[PDB]
């Protein structure tokens, strides 16, 4: 017989740091989260690769 | 509103005295990215469909 | 990887030695039928507007 494992794991992102950051050296009318996101985004996927 | 035995004194110029100024808040998503507005907002919640 | 004084030795064949399996997880639904799919799965939980 065989029968499989299972696992899967979230994050959250909460609502100060959504409209708060910006880059680090110039003036941003709040746009980093997109782009923070969308590496998270990619590393999750890189964690099941590397499970 | 002005008070029974005040006045207020108006200095070099009687034109708009300052500003104010409305900051971002969130709106909802795009196509996955967030979504932002400023100044004042109604959000619409339908739970028509609950218990 | 394979660490400094060591090796590894195979056998009758040098092709895959064994399988990696994905089993089934529920995916949404479609028409009112829930729907399977395999293999590393991203679902994305937007509530940017509620409390």
């Amino acid at each position: 017989t065989w029968s499989p494992l299972a696992f899967k794991e979230s994050r959250v992102w909460d609502e100060k740091e959504i409209l708060y950051l910006g880059r680090l050296a110039d003036e941003v009318q709040a746009g980093v989260i997109n782009e923070q996101i969308a590496e998270s985004l990619t590393w999750l996927m890189a964690r099941m690769r590397n499970r | 509103w002005i008070p029974v035995g005040e006045l207020i004194v108006l200095n070099q110029s009687t034109g708009p005295v300052g500003r104010f100024v409305y900051t971002a808040h969130v709106a909802g998503q795009r196509n996955g990215k967030v979504v932002y507005a400023t100044g004042p907002y109604l959000t619409v919640k339908d739970h028509l469909q609950d218990d």
